[PDB]
């Protein structure tokens, strides 16, 4: 039979059968209970709208993501999300399909063990396998080397790989991602008068960020230009009218990636954690990693980031090496495409964690040889 | 509606066409850049040999 | 639909912008092809001088 | 038929058919197992890269020479090196070719005996002969006398020869060589 390549993610759940080009169903991972009282009788009001249904009734719900930073903080809601994904968005019972979840690097063990225990006890799948979210993104590019920066919505991690041999001592995981950029944008919009507070209006700020923000090639020059002319002010129409005008908030929101001091984080930007991740590698594979830097994940879709990052790394790196940044147009679904490719391989067909194996060793089987 | 229908269909076809064009051109630009870089490495080899 | 009308117009404009980048990528492809040919020739002459 | 003139050395294995001017295949004698874990499936990753292949993937290997000072300290790796030399760098089966190994002076007997036992049992050559590394270097100069200082990479030895009669009591073998200079 065919395998189910699910990809929990944090912000958008992407799923679909193995062997295709794009995920079959992509929908936000939010579960929102209603918060008001409700007076109409017999309206058929449910107790929790999940997935894309709660992005249409969000006016009277309190949306809450079940995955904070890679890790899962609310297991009941995550189980609900998985149940919805299997039964309503794909309509395939899990009793007859292997599953291939994905997990960020350096995550707590208990999260992974609970994930496998749920998949084997509640949904009762035949066999499931958990894979690191960066190796798949390297599969999708058709490479076999390279250092991949997978800046998702929950957590940004940077896994270097050479000739198929991952370097476990050079993984640099940073917890700044799209959600913190949404919060920072929502916080700097208040400087013009627009106040978004409700958990429903966070979605509106996210839409503003997606449609308007861009990464500046040079920050100081853009700050000077936006403060003199008015060629940058782009307007946007809220879900009820009252258009708003975003000035130099456009390139200040995604600039937080390269200067995490804006949101008070100590660490260095995504332009310098990649160079540090490279320098921890051996001295003889640094040229190949320099030449095959891969971008993935949703948050790396800002217009103009593949040039800013290249300029920064070229500034840091030695002058002789060539710096090349691979930015495929299908960046958002790169991890899932790689997952489909991996699940479609014949050599991989015996790596699944078969159910009888789980019955013999318990949920701690995932840390064992079947990784 | 019919007017909106035709507008929607035509815009969708134009969008898909532009996407396919830019994707294939991106693949082409990748290939030509590979040509350039690999040729440059040949240049370095030749320089070392001559010196 | 009015909003679908604006969406289709914006998507067709996005298609046209992708076509402008299609033109720019075509220019990149052509110039890099010139570079490839020039590199073939220069590498040939360098190897000859090596001989 | 033609003879195989192999020359184990320590640092570079030089081999080729007898009667030519230069060795056919010269490549470092290192065997390096990978040391990291490896996540790509089906990449076709081998368990040991030998010879010149392990000088290109050396970023993720742990290269280790199988010959320390003339003597051979790791017989399995040396057998692997010989197998590679015969089958992939020369592509001639050893069942149809005599071999002429070379050995430093004043080396342990067991090393030489094990070398001949391997060549006769595993590779199954028709006939093999072991020669002292300095007499050959005297052949190449076209002389018949002279004192030759053969400072290899493993061991430096100094064999004096007169009129073809070697003087066994005047061989001065010193274990400083290229490897110690590298260190
Ligand atoms: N076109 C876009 N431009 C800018 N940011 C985007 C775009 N699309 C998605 N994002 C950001 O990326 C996030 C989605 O990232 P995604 O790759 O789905 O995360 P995950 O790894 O959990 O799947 C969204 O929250 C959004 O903030
Ligand atoms: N051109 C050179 N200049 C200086 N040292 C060299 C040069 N070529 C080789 N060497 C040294 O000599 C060693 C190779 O010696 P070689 O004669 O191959 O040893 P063997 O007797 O084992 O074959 C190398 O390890 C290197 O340190
Ligand atoms: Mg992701
Ligand atoms: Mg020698």
């Amino acid at each position: 039979t065919t395998a189910l390549v699910c990809d929990n993610g944090s912000g958008l759940v992407k799923a679909g059968f193995a062997g295709d080009d794009a995920p079959r169903a992509v929908f936000p991972s939010i579960v929102g209970r209603p918060r008001h009282q409700g007076v109409m009788v017999g309206m058929g009001q449910k107790d929790s709208y999940v997935g894309d249904e709660a992005q249409s009734k969000r006016g009277i719900l309190t949306l809450k993501y079940p995955i904070e930073h890679g890790i899962i903080t609310n297991w009941d809601d995550m189980e609900k999300i998985w149940h919805h994904t299997f039964y309503n968005e794909l309509r395939v019972a899990p009793e007859e399909h292997p599953t291939l979840l994905t997990e960020a690097p350096l995550n707590p063990k208990a999260n992974r063990e609970k994930m496998t225990q749920i998949m084997f006890e509640t949904f009762n799948v035949p066999a499931m396998y958990v894979a690191i979210q960066a190796v798949l993104s390297l599969y999708a590019s058709g490479r076999t080397t390279g250092i991949v920066l997978d800046s998702g919505d929950g957590v940004t991690h940077n896994v270097p790989i050479y000739e198929g041999y991952a370097l476990p001592h050079a993984i640099m995981r940073l917890d700044l991602a799209g959600r913190d950029l949404t919060d920072y944008l929502m916080k700097i919009l208040t400087e013009r008068g627009y106040s978004f507070v409700t958990t429903a209006e966070r979605e509106i700020v996210r839409d503003i960020k997606e449609k308007l923000c861009y990464v500046a090639l040079d920050f100081e020059n853009e700050m000077a230009t936006a403060a003199s002319s008015s060629s940058l002010e782009k307007s946007y129409e809220l879900p009820d009218g009252q258009v708003i005008t975003i000035g130099n908030e456009r390139f200040r929101c995604p600039e937080t990636l390269f200067q995490p001091s804006f949101i008070g984080m100590e660490s260095a930007g995504i332009h310098e954690t990649t160079y540090n991740s490279i320098m921890k590698c051996d001295i003889d594979i640094r040229k190949d990693l320099y030449a095959n830097n891969v971008l993935s994940g949703g948050t790396t879709m800002y217009p103009g980031i593949a040039d800013r990052m290249q300029k920064e790394i070229t500034a840091l790196a030695p002058s002789t090496m060539k710096i090349k940044i691979i930015a495929p147009p299908e960046r958002k679904y790169s991890v899932w495409i790689g997952g489909s490719i991996l699940a479609s391989l014949s050599t991989f067909q015996q790596m699944w964690i078969s159910k009888q194996e789980y019955d013999e060793a318990g949920p701690s089987i995932v840390h064992r040889k079947c990784f | 509606l019919k007017d909106a229908q035709e507008k929607l269909e035509l815009a969708e076809k134009k969008a898909t066409d532009a996407e396919a064009d830019v994707a294939s051109l991106n693949r082409r630009i990748q290939l030509v850049e590979e040509e350039l870089d690999r040729a440059q490495e040949r240049l370095a080899t030749a320089l070392q040999k001559l010196e």
